[PDB]
């Protein structure tokens, strides 16, 4: 039933006319199939016999999936040719941000797009042709009245549409919740069950006058509802049930759809973790290119396995209780969140695990969590949840305070929960008075890649290392490490890199680089150091011997 | 009553920007405001043929919201239309005044409208956003002040008249209205400002005081015993400044260092050392050569986290060529916090900015995007928003310019 609702206006790209698709010639058991099928959606208003001026072509075909038939077009052309709309909803709402209702029914719109109009000045470029037997005669033309399927203005189309139509309804019953995605409409309320029904029978009439066919009160869908990789229950959700793939080689592809499974785990399976699989992705060179499976991601796929074996669910959402997340550790660079109302009742979950960095510390990387928690609440629930947090107080107000960067740090508490979360060194702020005093230098042909690096200290001791296929820049981290290696507990480190300057003071806990996460043990050991800067070549003295020293 | 016409850059279409998720909090707000607006035929609702869009968020000018529309991008995309007064920057006095209201009684080129849409977001895509276009002209689009330029000259004509030394620059939805007057005389002229702009129909609600704000001069430490740190640090800072004053030495200072010294040793500053740095310091006191505002470049802004609420900023064109520097403190009066204390920055910088060139410049903020992305707003006052981007602080560029 075509309803009378209002047309939107529809435009073709400015500087563009109609496709003229000329039709593929048909099999003659196709022919027949859609030229009844044409014949009774002209008895119903959707199509329309059209005159010989009419120009506009666009491929039909017929199919019928291996009973009935189904007629398919093909609207590359014309979509491509008109304008764009606003984007028909892409997001979909999460179960976590749902509230509660006693009753909620599941209505499915029979053939949504059919049975809203089309503006009438764009109807002439839906023309199409069902062929005659073999060009013997001319041809069925046809053209469209209704949002046709598949092309491009129909979904928002009908989404305008249909919230124009549910208006007036919804005016007269603010006791009623009704969401509306793609062709559906899901309508919860807490009244009493046989009311309720009761509303779902106006609501449905309702639709009717206005030409849109709704499921009978014995063929709407029955709950746990099956809708887009859920489970809704009543009164729980989960992810519908992860089937990880064995396999004794793995693609760049199977790498991705793994990925893919996992990252839909975790927004309830605490614990999951993609890290070292999806490192596997650093290179992606092709989509079938096997990518042999390092240890770490063996262990990490691993484990994943193990807990995906416990069945998992979340709960729904209560405006009026409070919003709470915790964020546990997870092994190196990877972390875990809970959020809840309930002590131990999850609205859901996840992971980060971001380095975004060649270098990071835990705190920086928690209050990265604390960030994207932040991010998502307010989509989901819009408001941000209060945080109970593995690290005290004096650790992060001191890290936010000597933060070179602008931090937003939210009301938390602190949950002494192991492992918490510490500054695992800090540099000293003041050269230290009894220590000896390094002063450091690398050096590197940038044509051979040999080098070395080199050391001069103060109490008269000097040495130099030698290094092959490095560079300027690993050599200067290099004689850092070189003077830690060879310095008691307290030690003073002067260098001329603001590279290797600029790494240290960072004060970085974990490394992609190897020598990196060896200089990070090396100060972790130490009690105290001192890191200092000059300027290279301007003969200070210490670092004008070892320049010498290591240049020769 | 009737419309100018409005049209693109050729070759270009209308925006298409995401708007940004917000809190119920503030999607409540937005959607009392635009209802209000649309009784009042400001805005009207819009169907799914149209595909622009426009962020809007919810701020404070008080304790009743407001909204703010971010046109940067419609901006871009319009700025065909169509001096700055130079002696703005000098007056004694400059006052800032919200005119943006006297926008809303002209209608907007009908074919253009479809440019200005917007959407009111939902929690949890429950809904898709509420979707309007502007009928009349908006806050924030560079078109507005264009189009109601000639009802601008009419009303202050007058006042310009008795006035003759009294500066108005308008950018945007503001008056900059700037005196040498003292500065009882001064609110009193704006007094009468407004009310002349009140009964001619035209609605307003921050004084700022060009005249005293200076380019800071670099600072050298003054010790009474300095060690070979200390001189390192000296001489590491002057040799920076030395790639903008070219007059600096550091022969004395570091011949004070020849040897392989620890760090901890006192180094007495000899004689000849000491003349070195004196001279140094008065080197510094001058200002560079050859450094002008070239009209056509953008201009850059920097910001450096200094520590117990300060920070230092630097604006400029091509690097190392300051057009300005300053250093902004913030008292901590509760909280005062980092992102409260950087956004206070960015707007007096961009208000410096407009007072001194007419432009705002570009920032290079150092903080997380979606840190500044989520939080900025909770402290936005300011009718504009400036383009910006996010860096790293490098090491020395912040205890440098400390
Ligand atoms: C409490 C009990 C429950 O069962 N759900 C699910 C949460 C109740 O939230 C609602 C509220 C109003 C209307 C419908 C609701 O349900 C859905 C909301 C959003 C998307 N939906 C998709 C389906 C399907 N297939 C059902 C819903
Ligand atoms: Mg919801
Ligand atoms: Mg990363
Ligand atoms: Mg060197």
């Amino acid at each position: 039933p075509i309803s009378p609702i209002e047309t939107v206006p529809v435009k073709l790209k400015p500087g563009m006319d109609g496709p003229k698709v000329k039709q593929w010639p048909l099999t003659e058991e196709k022919i027949k199939a859609l030229v009844e099928i044409c014949t009774e959606m002209e008895k119903e208003g959707k199509i329309s016999k059209i005159g010989p001026e009419n120009p506009y072509n666009t491929p039909v075909f017929a199919i019928k999936k291996k009973t009935k038939w189904r007629k398919l077009v093909d609207f590359r052309e014309l979509n491509k040719r008109t304008q764009d709309f606003w984007e028909v909803q892409l997001g979909i709402p999460h179960p976590a941000g749902l509230k509660k209702k006693k009753s909620v029914t599941v209505l499915d719109v029979g053939d949504a797009y059919f049975s809203v109009p089309l503006d009438e000045d764009f109807r002439k470029y839906t023309a199409f042709t069902i062929p005659s037997i073999n060009n013997e005669t001319p041809g069925i033309r046809y053209q469209y009245n209704v949002l046709p399927q598949g092309w491009k203005g129909s979904p928002a189309i009908f989404q305008s549409s249909m919230t124009k139509i549910l208006e007036p309804f919804a005016a007269q019953n603010p006791d009623i919740v009704i969401y509306q995605y793609m062709d559906d409409l899901y309508v919860g309320s807490d009244l009493e069950i046989g009311q309720h029904r009761t509303k779902i029978e106006e609501l449905r009439q309702h639709l009717l006058r206005w030409g849109l066919t709704t499921p009978d009160k014995k063929h709407q869908k029955e709950p746990p509802f099956l809708w887009m990789g859920y489970e809704l229950h009543p009164d729980k959700w989960t992810v519908q049930p992860i089937v990880l793939p064995e396999k004794d080689s793995w693609t760049v592809n199977d790498i991705q759809k793994l990925v893919g499974k996992l990252n839909w785990a975790s927004q309830i399976y605490p614990g999951i973790k993609v890290r070292q699989l999806s490192k596997l992705l650093r290179g992606t060179k092709a989509l079938t290119e096997v990518i042999p499976l390092t240890e770490e991601a063996e262990l990490e796929l691993a484990e994943n396995r193990e807990i995906l074996k416990e069945p998992v669910h979340g709960v729904y959402y209560d405006p009026s209780k409070d919003l709470i997340a915790e964020i546990q550790k997870q092994g190196q660079g990877q972390w875990t969140y809970q959020i809840y109302q309930e002590p131990f009742k999850n609205l859901k979950t996840g992971k980060y695990a971001r380095m975004r960095g060649a270098h990071t510390n835990d705190v920086k990387q928690l209050t990265e969590a604390v960030q994207k928690i932040t991010t998502e609440s307010i989509v989901i629930w819009g408001k941000t949840p209060k945080f109970k947090l593995p690290i005290q107080k004096e650790t992060w107000e001191t890290w936010w305070t000597e933060y070179w960067q602008a931090t937003w740090i939210p009301e938390w508490e602190f949950v002494n929960t192991p492992p918490l979360v510490k500054l695992w060194y800090q540099l000293e702020k003041e050269p230290i008075v009894g220590a000896e005093t390094f002063y450091v230098d690398g050096a590197a042909n940038r044509e051979t890649k040999l080098g070395k690096a080199g050391y001069v200290t103060n109490k008269g001791r000097q040495k130099v290392v030698p290094l092959t296929n490095t560079t300027n820049q690993k050599t200067e981290l290099q004689a850092i490490y070189l003077a830690l290696q060879d310095s008691g507990l307290e030690v003073n480190i002067v260098t001329d890199s603001q590279y290797a300057l600029g790494i240290i003071q960072a004060q970085p806990d974990k490394s992609e680089s190897e020598l990196v996460n060896q200089i990070i043990e090396q100060l972790i050991k130490k009690e105290k150091v001192y890191l200092a800067w000059v300027p290279a070549h301007k003969g200070i003295g210490g670092n004008e011997q070892v320049d010498k020293l290591v240049s020769a | 009553i009737e419309t100018v016409p409005v049209k693109l850059k050729p070759g270009m279409d209308g925006p298409k920007v995401k708007q940004w998720p917000l809190t119920e909090e503030k999607i409540k707000a937005l959607v009392e405001i635009c209802t209000e607006m649309e009784k009042e035929g400001k805005i009207s609702k819009i169907g799914p043929e149209n595909p622009y869009n426009t962020p809007v968020f919810a701020i404070k000018k008080s304790t009743k919201w407001r909204k703010l529309v971010d046109f940067r991008e419609l901006n871009k995309r319009t700025q065909d239309f169509w001096p700055h007064p130079a002696g703005l920057k000098k007056k004694k006095s400059v006052t800032v005044l919200d005119v943006g209201d006297a926008y809303f009684s002209v209608p907007l080129d009908e074919d253009f409208r479809k440019y200005t849409a917007f959407t009111i977001p939902s929690i949890n895509n429950e809904t898709p956003g509420i979707r309007y276009q502007y009928n009349v002209l908006p806050q924030g689009w560079k078109g507005s002040p264009a189009i109601f330029q000639s009802s601008m000259t009419k009303i202050l004509e007058p006042f310009k008249k008795q006035n003759p030394d009294i500066v108005i620059y308008q950018y945007m939805d503001d008056l900059y209205v700037g005196s040498d007057l003292e500065i009882g005389q001064h609110r009193t002229k704006i007094e009468e400002l407004r009310q002349h702009l009140l009964r001619w129909g035209l609605t307003t609600p921050y004084e700022l005081h060009p005249d005293k704000w200076t380019v800071q001069p670099i600072v050298l430490p003054e010790k009474d015993s300095w060690t070979v740190n200390d001189i390192q640090k000296l001489v590491g800072k002057l040799n920076w400044a030395s790639q903008i004053y070219p007059g600096i030495k550091v022969r004395q200072l570091s011949k004070l260092l020849r040897g392989t010294k620890a760090l901890t040793e006192v180094i007495p500053l000899t004689e000849e050392a000491e003349l070195e740095l004196a001279e140094n310091r008065e080197i510094l006191k001058e200002p560079v050569h050859g450094v002008y505002y070239d009209p056509s470049k953008d201009l850059i802004a920097e910001i450096q986290k200094q520590g117990q609420g300060q920070w230092t900023y630097q604006i400029y064109q091509e690097p190392f060529k300051n057009l300005k520097t300053g250093k902004y403190a913030r008292m901590r009066g509760a909280h005062t916090n980092d992102v409260k204390q950087l956004t206070e920055a960015v707007q007096k910088i961009t208000t410096e900015s407009i007072v001194i060139w007419g432009k705002t410049p570009k920032f290079k903020l150092p903080i997380q995007k979606e840190t500044w992305e989520t939080w900025w707003t909770e402290y936005w006052q300011a009718t504009w928003i400036p383009e910006w981007e996010f860096v790293n602080t490098p090491p020395l560029v912040k205890l440098w310019y400390q």
